[PDB]
């Protein structure tokens, strides 16, 4: 299962690489740190905390239009 | 606490100078110590009041040494007839711990005045 | 009882207080420096020829001063006494006082030395040496008895390590010190047992913690004005505690006073000679060879390392500005340059190019390349910086703005993910799953991680036992061979990598190497076998697979560099690179059958054999830098037909500026690399693997001496022993006899294999429960003293 | 610039070792800060001496190049900033 949030992390991410958000900087500091830690998780509970204390600053953004993913 | 030296040091008499061919072959007091390279020589005992050089067959007898000598050491030892002047020299260069054990043998060979 | 009891408080202060037990002696666990005829060593005995008596104070507290009555030999008594009377003088002697007492119809002798101190420099010297965290107690005692901590430190856990909870650092430092004194007092005694005319040897274990002496037994008369002393045990003892204490910093106030602020030497005085001279001479006066500050002037390399030491503890008292090169102006055809015709090391003194040149018109292509890679055309001309995220001396700026990194995640790959699930993976409680990721770094990485050279110190490694495991590892040596090279014989793989700075503006190696014959690239060579040449560095960021969140970094080296070194080694590291069955093994297959080989060579008859490997903790930063020239003087040793002297001399030079300390282009500003290696120069593998191999002789032969003496039950091995004591102190110059002999032992009882910086040891079981082979504490004991961290036992 | 050749004429030999060229003769100056505190106890103010002369501040760029006024820079917005600061002083004479 967790495997799955590790992954899922490591795409997410990349993602927020590659929207340009590293021109802030204090972004970039708190996401690298919420990743380097899901990165050495040890239970699903507080991972999907910072899986989603996370998520939640892409969905911040505008880049995005969700409401064409969820297509389904 | 900790003993230096228990010793082995022998005298022998030889050749010794002033210069390079002032060396008589016999009026220099050899102390020494045949390590691993040959009879391997230390300080010289004297009574002369100055013999700046020395010479002493090798090894296996080839050449003669031209070993010169330093500003002797002066004292005097007993002989039955008084007290007499007597010099060490030391191979110049020679470090504290040679001419520490060579004191040693020496004093304890020697009594002084 | 109490008449003795009061017939030993003489006259003064009767506030005595017997912690010994009635009229008998004591039994005290004291660790001496033993040497007689039989044994030999720097043990910890059971002594017990000795009243001891505490005095007290006034309000009848305990209070540090003693009184030490010894009993023995009439004849002795009488020797100690004409001693004593000759020479109670030179304030540096405990007051002795002599008597005859009775115990019971026996007259016995007894001396009195008067106010001495619990513990003597042995015990201080000695457990800190040997450390061991589970029982280093006298150390506690120590350092509460002397108010260098409280003694609740001691139980905050981590309070000995150094790569954590570093402020230890000052702890040591307060009692620095105090050792000074002691120095200095001894040089009084040496010159009073001179004039006085009188012989005999100094040992730590007569040294009452303060400064005084005296344990005054077998000294011997002579002529006045011509007394010997024998200062070899003493400070080559006292050597590696002489910077771990900082035992000199009192020594750059207004005037070695520690209120007063401190001297400012004047910003351009580079040279600091006759000051050097100095020290030395105040100090270590009675050393027994001479000592010549410009190491330049020094003869066969061995006098490199007698006089490599001296300088690196005299230059932690000097500015660090006044360090590094020393530029001047020229002028290429009328046009006003400055270039770096020098250069000023911590240890090498000062070093002048020799082919030097002012006013040139047009100027050829090799030395445009040597102009455009010295740092004094770059650095003096840039915006001056100031930095408060380090504590490495920064220098200069360039940009207007500087740089930050950022390493990327690394990008998943889900579908073989999606089979690998597919066939019945990761599913929960498996004994496989992922762990190694690509982790991602933030902003500030870089500079975050170079700051780490902080765990590099000074240090001062005691010169005898190194001039002779230098010897030792030497002889581990005698199977290859090496030697200057010539262009079109130089071999290079994948010649397309990175080319420093600023090289790396106009492309890879492919133009440097193409852009040059071969006659450049020799005058090159037998160039810099006459000159220096500073260079820069680069550090870069690692990107690939891991396990711990850390940074990583890797010096990417300019350009002039390798384009020599390989010249000046390839023979050499070549040869050592393909051969076939010995002790280092770089470069041999593990494929078909080689792995299987490797172990069954360093298996090799060893009769009670167990396997022990180890680690070693931030290897690359905290390797101090002595350790290093002694690598690259072990591998230059193989070249002495190539080259001469003052070329080599020249060639380590140019190496010891080149990737031991020079500045470091990190981010976008210089700063300065005080010390430990640089991975990625032309000869590391190599260069960690020989260094490792000091590290594990250093334990084999502490874990020799540190032994008992009367406990060796093998007369042959005893007799080893004592044997390389004496080689080791006394003796002056090699024993090639016994050297082969103990290079021998080792092989029988002690097999290694190694690997650049990583080891296997096949070793003889009974011997290490007898202590007679390194086992793992005295590794513990060796990381410490002389790499100045710890590395734990996990 | 004059100052050097004035420096090395004052040398003993024509050799000065590197490390007081760009320290006394280089103008512009550069400086970074990690915190606040070290800013108020290091740069505080419109200027300082250090090295033993005379600075003045320029401008105050942030980690994103962002000009920041030496107003903001209070003790409590700065929770609110990028937090390396860079300063550009100047060789104040
Ligand atoms: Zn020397």
């Amino acid at each position: 299962k967790m495997s799955d949030v590790k992954c899922t992390s490591v795409v997410l991410l990349s993602v927020l690489q590659q929207l340009r958000v590293e021109s802030s900087s204090k972004l970039w500091a708190q996401c690298v740190q919420l990743h380097n830690d899901i990165l050495l998780a040890k239970d699903t509970t507080e991972a999907f905390e910072k899986m989603v204390s996370l998520l939640s600053v892409l969905l911040s953004m505008q880049g995005a239009v969700d409401i064409n993913k969820l297509c389904e | 606490n900790n003993e230096l030296s228990p010793v082995a040091l022998r005298q022998m008499s030889c050749a010794a100078g002033t210069t390079q061919t002032a060396c008589t072959d016999d009026n220099a007091l050899a102390y020494y110590n045949t390590t691993k390279g040959g009879r391997f020589v230390l300080a010289l005992l004297s009574d002369l009041q100055d013999l700046k050089w020395a010479r002493f067959p090798k090894s296996d007898g080839t050449g003669t040494i031209y070993t010169e000598l330093e500003p002797p050491c002066r004292f005097v030892t007993d002989t039955p007839k008084g007290p007499k002047v007597k010099y060490l020299y030391f191979i110049k260069g020679l470090n504290n711990l040679n001419r520490g054990m060579v004191l040693g043998s020496l004093a304890a060979t020697v009594r002084l005045q | 009882a109490q008449s003795f009891l009061n017939r030993v408080c003489g006259v003064s202060a009767a506030r005595l207080t017997p912690c010994g037990t009635g009229t008998s002696t004591d039994v005290v666990y004291r660790a001496f420096d033993i040497y007689n005829d039989k044994v030999a060593g720097f043990a910890k005995f059971l002594k017990t020829n000795c009243c001891r008596f505490q005095e007290k104070d006034e309000d009848d507290n305990l209070i540090d001063s003693y009184f030490v009555v010894k009993r023995h030999t009439f004849s002795n008594y009488q020797h100690e006494e004409t001693i004593y009377n000759l020479l109670k003088d030179c304030p540096a002697v405990a007051k002795h006082d002599f008597f005859k007492f009775r115990i019971d119809g026996d007259m016995v002798p007894h001396i009195s030395r008067q106010r001495l101190t619990k513990y003597t420099m042995a015990d201080l010297v000695y457990a800190l040496r040997h450390f061991d965290e589970g029982n280093c107690d006298t150390l506690k005692e120590i350092l509460v008895t002397y108010n260098c901590c409280d003694d609740d430190y001691f139980n905050k856990k981590d309070w000995y390590d150094f790569v954590e909870n570093p402020d230890i650092l000052r702890v040591y430092a307060n009692l620095g010190e105090r050792v000074r004194q002691a120095l200095l007092k001894t040089v009084q005694f040496c010159d009073a047992m001179r004039n006085a005319g009188i012989v005999g040897v100094l040992t730590l274990d007569n040294q009452d913690l303060n400064g005084n002496w005296y344990d005054f037994g077998d000294f011997i008369q002579t002529t006045p004005g011509s007394g010997v002393p024998v200062v070899d045990s003493y400070y080559s003892l006292l050597m590696p505690i002489l910077t771990l204490t900082r035992a000199l910093t009192a020594e750059s106030h207004v005037d070695t006073d520690l209120t007063k602020p401190y001297i400012k030497w004047d910003l351009l005085k580079y040279d600091f000679t006759e000051e050097r001279l100095k020290l030395f001479d105040r100090y270590f006066k009675y050393w027994d060879q001479t000592y010549h500050p410009n190491c330049v002037n020094c003869l066969d390399d061995r006098c490199i390392l007698h006089c490599a030491n001296f300088n690196v503890l005299f230059s932690t008292v000097f500015p660090p500005t006044s360090f590094g090169p020393l530029v001047r102006k020229i002028f290429v055809d009328g046009v006003p340059f400055v270039v770096s015709t020098g250069y000023h090391f911590r240890e090498l003194g000062v070093v002048h190019n020799q082919d030097v040149n002012l006013h040139s018109s047009r100027l050829s292509f090799k030395e445009l390349l040597v102009y455009a890679a010295d740092p004094a055309m770059h650095a003096a001309s840039g915006n001056l910086l100031l930095d408060k995220r380090t504590t490495c001396f920064s220098v200069a700026a360039l940009t207007n703005n500087v740089a930050f990194q950022t390493v990327k995640p690394g990008n998943f790959n889900k579908d073989f993910y999606d089979f690998a699930v597919s066939k019945g993976f990761f599913k929960e409680g498996s004994s496989v799953e992922l762990k190694h990721f690509f982790f991602a770094q933030d902003g500030n990485a870089a500079i975050s991680d170079y700051d780490y050279y902080r765990y590099n110190l000074p240090t001062m490694c005691d010169i005898r036992q190194l001039l002779f495991v230098v010897e030792v590892v030497d002889k581990y040596f005698d199977c290859y061979d090496g030697g200057c090279i010539n262009a079109n014989q130089v071999i290079v793989n994948n010649l397309d990598k990175s080319a420093g700075f600023p090289f790396n503006k106009w492309g890879k190696a492919r133009l440097y190497y193409d852009s040059m014959s071969y006659e450049d690239q020799d005058a090159l060579f037998a160039y810099t076998k006459r000159n220096v040449i500073p260079t820069i560095t680069q550090m870069n960021l690692k990107y690939a697979i891991s396990a711990k969140n850390r940074a990583r970094t890797v010096a990417g080296v300019s350009i002039c560099s390798t384009m020599t070194n390989r010249q000046f080694h390839q023979k050499l590291l070549k040869s050592i690179a393909a051969t076939r069955g010995a002790t280092v093994v770089i470069g041999t297959s593990k494929f078909y059958g080689g792995w299987h080989n490797m172990l069954k060579t360093v298996y090799s008859d060893v009769e009670n054999p167990h396997l022990m490997g180890w680690d070693y903790p931030k290897c690359d930063r905290a390797m101090p830098n002595m350790l290093r020239i002694m690598a690259s003087l072990v591998l230059a040793r193989k070249h002495t037909t190539c080259c001469s002297l003052s070329h080599r001399f020249y060639r380590l030079a140019n190496e010891c500026a080149q990737v031991l300390s020079e500045m470091v282009m990190c981010g976008g500003s210089l700063y300065v690399k005080p010390g430990g290696t640089s991975s990625g120069d032309a000869t590391t593998a190599y260069a960690n693997s020989v260094f490792n191999i000091c590290q594990a002789v250093t334990a084999n032969v502490n874990a020799l001496l540190s032994t008992d003496g009367n406990k060796i039950a093998d007369k042959y091995v005893r007799n080893l022993q004592h044997r390389l004591y004496e080689c080791l102190y006394r003796n002056r110059d090699v024993d090639t006899d016994f050297v082969n002999e103990f290079y021998a032992y080792l092989r029988k009882h002690f097999s290694m294999m190694i690997l650049s910086d990583d080891a296997v040891v096949c070793f003889n079981s009974t011997y290490a429960s007898q202590g007679l082979v390194a086992s793992i504490k005295n590794f513990k004991s060796v990381l410490y003293y002389q790499n100045n961290v710890f590395m734990s036992e996990a | 610039n004059d100052a050097l050749n004035n420096i090395i004429n004052n040398a003993r030999d024509g050799c000065v070792p590197l490390n007081i060229i760009p320290l006394t003769t280089a103008a512009k100056l550069m400086v970074v800060i990690p915190d606040y505190n070290t800013y108020k106890n290091t740069c505080d103010g419109t200027t300082f001496t250090y090295a033993s002369a005379l600075w003045e501040i320029q401008q105050v760029v942030d980690a994103d190049s962002k000009i920041v006024q030496l107003s903001e820079i209070s003790m409590d917005n700065s929770p609110n900033l990028a937090w390396p600061l860079i300063v550009t002083a100047l060789r104040a004479n």
